[PDB]
RNA sequence: GGGGAACUUGAGUGCAGAAGAGGAGAGUGGAAUUCCACGUGUAGCGGUGAAAUGCGUAGAGAUGUGGAGGAACACCAGUGGCGAAGGCGACUCUCUGGUCUGUAACUGACGCUGAGGAGCGAAAGCGUGGGGAGCGAACAGGAUUAGAUACCCUGGUAGUCCACGCCGUAAACGAUGAGUGCUAAGUGUUAGGGGGUUUCCGCCCCUUAGUGCUGCAGCUAACGCAUUAAGCACUCCGCCUG
């Protein structure tokens, strides 16, 4: 229920910013689904964004 | 971006601040058209901009009707100089 | 407006650093291109191999052109044999 | 670059041609001309060795330029040229030194560009390098064996070949079709596309052009006689029965493999 | 010889066992069909627990302690064999659920039932 | 109806934002399937309700490497979003279409519909040239059957993909034409705007535009629809008469 980005009020991802991104993706590598990350529906598709393009530039691995 | 817009609106300015005045308008179009086209020449294919094109040309055309209705003298001084049949 | 980033495989001398990073510069610079800031990360551990290097060097290069400039870089970079994987964001 | 002739005789009910939009000049510079009378498939002796051929439209040959030797001097290209000799086009390119020469225009290539040959060169349509910094992945044509000989390998219209890998002394590279052949590192090659891709479609519509292009009728085996063709004889039209279909001097012409088998080169051939 | 990884196959038809080197190298391998389990026994868990003790003694022997083991593909042999490797006294230490997941991979085969 | 003079709600323009698998072109990347060479590696692997054809001592499958290629973009993903419809999901960039919100600065009825006409229009299909991993009509073999030209198993051509043309059909469906106005509520959810406590979070109240779910009156032959009407009405088109 809680919603993490709203709470702490921060605009748009940045992408450079990969600290976060290991938070929200599981140790699997997997992409975590709104019913657990309880973040907002708006910003959820820009980090799905954010993430594949990290993903792309080898910050976060496709399956650990 | 956007300046070909003011550029346009500004020289044809009839009233001081004018931005209906349907042969301000026409000039927006007919801009956007030609530069449609030749975006269409590049990629044949784009069908969905080649929906939008025939709807502005249409927006264009009924109002270019309504202005010759409302005055042919307009209309003929703009048509001569747009180059335009 | 766009923000580049790359990576130059690890086995790179200083000397030879300083090198390629200045003459990519260069092509921006050249390009019609105006730098509005360079920035550097150095080591990270890569989260994958790529070709068979486990870390590499992560350099940015804050940007802003008429986006012809970037293409070239494009060509540049993947037709470099040392440059690994790079891409442009057009940031808003 | 392909028109129809409406069928108006009965010749042209079958017809294609090239428009020649991609030509830019028609009179050639005398400079690069030398003479060229056709054999017609006539040895030294005078006997004759090579069937089905003789009798096309006298040409003059045009001495290309395959080694790309001269390295480092910018060269303008204005000009795309017709040449009947080969499929592909042609592009007289002059340096800035003041000498011209010619090259196999390759698709992609408009009067005005500009051209570079180093083993630096920058790597665009129409620049030869060294193999060694011709980078893995890249269409590339006109390439050679032994060093300094000249493009031997992908010259006619349309043909390309990409390289697969670096890996020492020689490379990996997929010539046409698809036999990837290991090549030394110091050869120069051209890096593009041969610029007439539609040379294939064409549909030469009346025998008597391909007696201008100079083929002489091709006269089947069965309908020979038995002296002069293995095939030849028999009532009728007859079926073949001699196993395998064979040639006019004797050999199967029928899928089976022929080269020398212990020649030197198939070591880089089988890499495959 | 003291360390390998212990690789099974969990099919609905099938269960192999092999056992391997850090190196990746193979020592022993065994199978419901090596033991002589011919029809769709072969899919039992009793047939793939089989296949762990006398994979565990083609491994004994070469002298091999610790393992760990790599599961792949669903099947009823999941839980027999992995628990019939320490059945068998040796000790596996990890247990690894790998399987080809493809993304979009290829275009499955058709649907059984038309 | 015609003409003249108003006016701004309808319809547009400008101004500030917002969202999106909207479209076309170029390039890029990850896990796999297959094939190939290589190391290790013994005896089967594969498959179904049992089986069999197949592949394996010419060393399979398995397992650790390295290549080669072509197809689709896992979770995110949601009766979510966009598009007029077909349809549209990996990433970046180039070009480009439409929509909504708040405005009130502009024009002042410029609007709706639309036979013929024009353009789009899934999949199969056709023509030319490439490409071909997997899947897979046709076809072969093995099973089942009294028979099995199928259901099942092992292969596998055309197609499936790409570029340009052609066909113009689908249960192309919400089996509901387009536009406009009015007629109880409750409840989710998407993109907003305003306000009340703070310009903290997040609590609530209004408010447009979508997109679902229940439910009055009303309609319905019954199902059921019910502000996203199949209700109350007006224009325009198409269609029906066992």
């Amino acid at each position: 229920k809680v919603c993490y980005f709203t709470s702490n009020g921060i605009t748009h991802i940045d992408y450079k910013d990969v600290d976060l991104l290991k938070k929200f993706v599981s140790e699997r590598g997997k992409i975590l689904p709104r019913r657990v990350t309880g973040t907002n529906a708006k910003y959820q598709r820009k980090l799905t964004a954010a993430i594949k393009r990290a993903r792309q530039m080898a910050l976060l691995p496709y399956v650990s | 971006t956007q300046e070909r817009k003011n550029q346009l609106i500004n020289e044809f300015k009839t009233h001081e601040s004018d931005t209906g005045s349907p042969e301000v308008q026409i000039a927006i179009l007919t801009d956007s058209i030609n530069n449609l086209n030749e975006h269409l020449r590049t990629h044949k294919k784009d069908h969905h901009s080649r929906r939008g094109l025939l709807k502005m040309v249409g927006k264009r055309r009924n109002l270019l009707t309504y202005l010759r209705n409302k005055d042919v003298t307009r209309y003929r001084e703009l048509i001569n100089k747009l180059g335009l049949r | 407006k766009y923000e580049v980033m790359y990576i130059i495989r690890p086995n790179i001398d200083e000397e030879s650093k300083k090198a390629v990073i200045e003459r990519f510069n260069n092509v921006l610079t050249s390009n019609g291109a105006e730098i509005t800031g360079t920035k550097d990360w150095g080591k990270r551990r890569l989260a994958y191999e790529i070709n068979d290097f486990r870390d590499g060097f992560y350099q940015i290069v804050n940007v802003q052109s008429d986006a012809a400039a970037v293409q070239e870089f494009d060509r540049l970079a993947k037709i470099s044999d040392d440059i690994i994987r790079h891409i442009v964001v057009k940031e808003e | 670059a392909i028109k129809k002739y409406k069928p108006t005789s009965n010749g042209r009910r079958g017809m294609t041609t090239s428009d020649f939009a991609e030509i830019t000049t028609d009179k050639p510079e005398k400079s690069l001309l030398a003479p060229l009378h056709k054999k017609g498939g006539r040895n030294n002796q005078g006997k004759l060795t090579v069937r089905h051929q003789g009798g096309g439209h006298k040409r003059q040959y045009r001495v290309i330029d395959f080694k790309r030797d001269k390295d480092g001097i910018p060269g303008r290209v204005a000009t795309v040229e017709y040449d009947p000799n080969r499929s592909a086009n042609i592009a007289l390119i002059n340096y800035a030194d003041g000498e011209k020469r010619y090259i196999l225009a390759p698709k992609g290539i408009q009067v005005g560009t500009e051209i570079m040959s180093g083993p630096e060169a920058d790597i665009k349509v129409g620049n030869a390098l060294p193999l060694i910094n011709i980078p893995v992945g890249t269409v590339v044509h006109n390439i050679e064996l032994k060093p300094g000989k000249g493009g031997q390998l992908v010259r006619s219209a349309g043909t390309s070949a990409q390289v697969l890998g670096k890996e020492g002394k020689y490379v990996l590279v997929r010539l046409n079709s698809g036999e990837v052949r290991m090549i030394l590192s110091a050869c120069r090659a051209s890096i593009g596309q041969v610029g007439n891709e539609q040379h294939e479609l064409i549909n030469i519509g009346k025998a008597g052009r391909s007696r201008w292009k100079g083929i002489r009728p091709t006269v089947r085996g069965s309908v020979m006689n038995p002296n002069d063709h293995p095939h030849g004889g028999g009532e009728g039209r007859a079926p073949i029965g001699r196993k395998s279909p064979m040639s006019p001097w004797g050999k199967p012409t029928l899928g089976f493999k022929t080269r020398k088998k212990k020649n030197k080169s198939d070591k880089f051939i089988v890499r495959r | 010889i003291e360390s390998g990884i212990a690789h099974i196959r969990s099919t609905f038809n099938n269960t192999i066992v092999t056992i391997t080197d850090t190196h990746g190298n193979a020592i022993s391998w065994s199978s419901a069909g090596a033991l002589g389990f011919r029809g769709s026994r072969k899919s039992t868990p009793f047939a793939a627990q089989m296949a762990a003790e006398t994979a565990a003694k083609g491994s004994i022997e070469h002298g091999l302690k610790t393992l760990e083991v790599t599961v792949k593909g669903p099947g009823s042999g999941r839980e027999a064999a992995i628990r019939a490797l320490q059945a068998a006294g040796l000790e596996v230490t990890a247990i690894r659920d790998v399987t080809p997941v493809p993304h979009n991979g290829c275009r499955p085969p058709k649907r059984r039932r038309v």
